[PDB]
């Protein structure tokens, strides 16, 4: 909007400061949000969260020049307190959404590049993600959004031994059955299945947890919370989705999913799915349960 | 009919332009359609793509700052019916099984997605996949070898033959892959 | 087989 000449100004800032070399380049950074500090709240919002992007390829630089460089471990500790403190710049401008998304994105980094104390910075940053969607955001579509990307950011994570990863894992389950509304609840539950299948420990010698049990709590209970909801078109269109869910995770060879399970949900549809409204709503979630029950007949 | 697919600029937030080559192909007055799989993050961007084309699409992405963009789209040009989306919502991030499970929900021909910033088209189940990549090449986590990349689809009733640019060092490079509809 | 980096693509 007004601010186009401001955003494609920091655009050019970052484009030019990749000619300056990495020990340089986080000198320039540093003045860099001490000038565009100066310009207020509003301004800030466009022209801060370029230098926390660029603070973290900067930490990617480093990693490259690690054989080179011996401080380059101080120095990715360094720029991920600088985006620490430029993140924290955002939330006092009182804002939520991007520095949490900024954080999370920050979490991803230190644990891919995985210089010393990358674990603690990873976890701080997630837990900073975490504060930020519970003292700052409630409207239960933005609630949804938000946790999602939580979900789907720590999923990619391995740095985290058992004893933070576990924390974090329950966290997400407990914050994905609060949200407000019940229909959001059974997605973001079911949602949450994957992090208990798919996530990874660094005890596991890197490998997939696939705990199968927690898997189908998740589901147990995110089906328990879709008989519970306020429209019978919601109601069924979230019972064919968690149907998807198990099927997913009946095709990674799940134990805990067995074919019983399939045809009690897909007769529950068959006897509710008939007593919904005509309209383009339910054609849609029609066609939805067609295209479920055409993939498991092939595989 | 020819299809534009683009999307993961993150201008200004990872990138400030698309490059050099890429501005000098994309011009107006000879692309129908745009499917843009989100990440702009701005109107400056959008703009630029809304004198491309006349019919622009767009998807949400995870730092576009315009909420007015919806979740997902879907959308039909001659006789495929299309699905857009911008991936961050497929958990786990870019895996077959979940991005399938979403084509049975659309109940789409094609499911075009983009959170990865990875090029990638193919036929699975007889259905079809894109994921046109980061246009501007821009950072991911994820992935430390970006290709600036964006997709021209090019539809003649039931068959779409995709071509694929990429900058490959100073080259654009180009690559085509075909699909008929069953 | 190749082809140009044009809008639409030919072939060589």
């Amino acid at each position: 909007e007004d601010f186009a000449d401001e955003q494609s100004l920091v655009g050019r800032f970052i484009h030019l400061l990749r000619s300056e070399d990495p020990d340089q380049q986080y000198l320039i950074l540093n003045t860099a949000r001490k000038h565009f500090g100066a310009g207020g709240n509003q301004r800030i919002r466009f022209t801060l969260p370029p230098l926390v992007f660029a603070a973290y390829q900067l930490a990617f630089r480093y990693k490259e020049n690690s054989k080179v460089d011996d401080k380059w471990e101080k120095k990715c500790q360094k720029i991920f307190s600088f985006a620490h403190q430029t993140i924290s710049a955002l939330i006092k401008a009182e804002l939520a959404e991007l520095p949490l998304r900024l954080f999370l994105q920050g979490a991803l980094a230190a644990g891919e590049i995985g210089f010393e104390n990358h674990e603690t910075v990873a976890y701080e940053f997630m837990s900073q993600a975490f504060s930020l969607y519970e003292d700052e955001i409630s409207d239960s579509k933005a609630q949804l959004a938000a946790i999602t990307l939580i979900i789907g950011t720590f999923e990619r994570m391995k740095c985290f031994s058992e004893e933070n990863h576990e924390p974090l894992r329950t966290q997400c389950a407990l914050a994905a059955s609060k949200l407000l509304k019940k229909p959001d609840q059974g997605r973001a539950v079911s949602t949450c299945a994957h992090l208990f299948w798919s996530g990874r420990n660094t005890d596991k010698n890197g490998e997939e947890l696939h705990g199968g049990k927690r898997v189908m709590e998740c589901l147990k209970k995110a089906l328990k919370i879709a008989n519970q909801c306020m429209d019978p078109s919601l109601q069924v269109q979230l019972f064919i989705e968690i149907l998807n869910r198990y099927i997913y995770f009946y095709e990674k060879e799940n134990d805990a999913v067995t074919i019983q399970v399939l045809n009690q949900l897909i007769q529950k549809i068959r006897e509710d799915l008939p007593n919904l409204e005509s309209s383009e709503e339910t054609e849609q979630i029609n066609k939805h349960f067609h295209n479920t029950l055409e993939h498991l007949r092939l595989r | 009919m020819l299809v534009l697919v683009l999307g993961d600029l993150h201008i200004p937030h990872r990138c400030n332009s698309l490059p050099a080559k890429f501005k000098k192909l994309l011009v107006p007055g000879k692309i129908q359609h745009i499917l843009c799989t989100g990440n702009l993050c701005t109107k400056e961007s959008y703009d630029y793509l809304k004198t491309l084309a006349g019919d622009v699409h767009i998807v949400r992405g995870d730092f576009d700052e315009n909420l007015n963009y919806p979740e997902q789209k879907v959308v039909t040009v001659g006789q495929f019916k299309i699905g857009l989306i911008h991936g961050h919502q497929v958990i786990p991030w870019g895996d077959m099984a979940s991005l399938a499970l979403l084509q049975r929900q659309f109940d789409v021909d094609i499911l075009i997605s983009g959170h990865t910033h990875k090029f990638e088209a193919f036929e699975h189940e007889n259905k079809f996949y894109i994921n046109p990549g980061s246009a501007t090449g821009a950072y991911n986590a994820l992935e430390t070898n970006i290709i600036p990349s964006f997709v021209l689809m090019d539809i003649q009733a039931s068959t779409v033959v995709t071509y694929v640019y990429q900058l490959i060092g100073d080259d654009v490079k180009v690559e085509r892959i075909e699909y008929k509809k069953p | 087989e190749e082809y140009t980096p044009t809008i639409p693509p030919k072939a060589i």
